[PDB]
């Protein structure tokens, strides 16, 4: 997969990329899929 | 060597100016007719057979469904790419209240999905903002138009506000004119694709010509991913208007770049012809900017700089039509505006009784 590329993951988080999909690993502050969310 | 190739290059503006006509009779454009040709070409396919429930029921697969039923917006639940999502949705519900009762297969990843060599029930229709001729995606103004692009230092939560942007760049432009710009290629983005390559090589080899390095994304996997070179810190778009010669490339998909460097005043150099946003098809070589065939060579780069360097009038002229053609006809007026065309002329093919369904969630308004 190579969706992380176009850096998906919002507010300083970090993307890796499965087969399917991406996954998004967010700060401690923010939620979300793509770290969109106030935590 | 250098005559042959400036005869080749004033012989494609002056044909490809002479035979230059405007997008829209009048420069408003109050019945939004610009960008038109594209939906209509992207609408087609399906003008005698229509779409049948079925059709959209085997394309469901491929993207986000989006349903407008009683004036009011559902969606699937899960959405990919929720920011995406959200710069979609800007755009739709305002729209919706006026809007006869549709599905919406929106893909909100950044390849397209149909195939038209697979052809396959890769028959759609989907929703895709980027493509080429080798796709049937109908597409559609990103939602990085409000919400949702990229990621970066500088815009963490996503690059959009294109109706701040555009601002920001007017004020920048004004603020650098032509003849304060450096005379040097400007490029700083990462190595989405290898088509970027040669203009990187080309800057280290001879950075009084071509300033281009490359950043790190989200993707990083190794060195090899900025070509062993440490990676470079981002540049604002702002920053980018202090120079007179701007590269665009493809990505994974077209680019959003793009856009934005018009807005500088500065040359554009746009390499590639295939990969496409829907106002692409409007924007002509060598009356907005100049084009490169893919893969360009280090000694094309040098050819063609050094022949601008050479004839800076001819550039500036370019330039701010570009300029001008992004100012006057990708307002964010023409966004919503292209939205709504394409999907009332859309509705007009659907062959079938939109019907509620339950599992999907209430967006608004
Ligand atoms: O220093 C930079 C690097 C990137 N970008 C923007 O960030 C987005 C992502 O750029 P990148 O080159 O990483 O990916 P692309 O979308 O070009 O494949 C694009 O809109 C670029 O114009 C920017 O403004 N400054
Ligand atoms: C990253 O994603 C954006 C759109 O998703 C696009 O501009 C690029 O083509 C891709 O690299």
């Amino acid at each position: 997969g190579d969706q992380c590329e176009s850096n998906p993951c919002l507010n300083g988080g970090s993307c890796k990329d499965d087969i399917n999909s991406y996954e998004c690993w967010c700060p401690f502050g923010f939620e979300g899929k793509n770290c969109e969310l106030l935590e | 060597n250098e005559d042959e190739f400036s005869f080749k290059i004033r012989r494609q503006i002056e044909k490809a100016n002479a035979d230059y006509k405007p997008c829209s009779s009048d420069p408003q454009d109050s019945d939004c007719s610009c960008h038109a040709n594209v939906l209509k070409r992207d609408l087609a396919p399906y003008k005698s057979t229509g779409v049948t429930r079925q059709m959209i029921e085997s394309s469901a697969r491929y993207g986000t469904k989006y349903k407008i039923y009683g004036h009011r917006l559902y969606r699937d639940a899960n959405c990919m790419f929720p920011a995406r999502c959200e710069g979609i949705e800007h755009f739709l519900l305002p729209l919706v209240a006026t809007l006869p009762d549709m599905d919406l297969i929106i893909n909100t990843r950044d390849y397209p999905q149909l195939n038209a060599a697979w052809g396959n029930a890769a028959g759609g229709p989907v929703f895709s903002f980027s493509k080429t001729k080798e796709y049937r995606d109908i597409m559609y103004p990103a939602w990085t138009f409000w919400a949702g692009g990229p990621a970066t230092k500088l815009h963490p939560r996503g690059i959009g506000r294109w109706d701040q942007m555009r601002e920001k760049l007017e004020k920048r432009a004004a603020a650098i004119p032509w003849s304060q710009k450096r005379s040097l290629g400007f490029f700083r983005g990462s190595r989405t694709s290898d088509e970027r390559d040669s203009l990187i090589l080309l800057s280290r080899r001879n950075p009084e010509l071509v300033e281009a390095q490359y950043t790190k994304n989200q993707g990083w996997k190794s060195p090899k991913d900025t070509l062993d070179a440490p990676a470079a810190d981002e540049v604002s778009f702002e920053d980018h208007c202090k120079y007179k010669y701007l590269f665009n490339f493809r990505g994974v998909a077209a680019s959003f770049r793009l856009k934005h460097l018009f807005l500088c005043k500065s040359l554009v150099f746009h390499v590639g012809d295939e990969w496409q946003e829907f106002f692409y098809d409007q924007l002509k070589p060598w009356v907005h900017y100049v084009p490169l065939k893919s893969y360009p060579s280090q000694q094309e780069y040098e050819h063609i700089l050094s022949f601008f360097k050479k004839n800076d009038a001819l550039a500036q002229e370019i330039a701010q039509r570009g300029y001008d053609f992004i100012w006057e006809h990708l307002r964010m007026k023409d966004i919503k505006c292209y939205w709504r065309k394409l999907l009332k002329r859309y509705v007009k093919l659907l062959q079938y009784e939109v019907k509620p369904e339950d599992q999907l969630i209430y967006i608004g308004p």
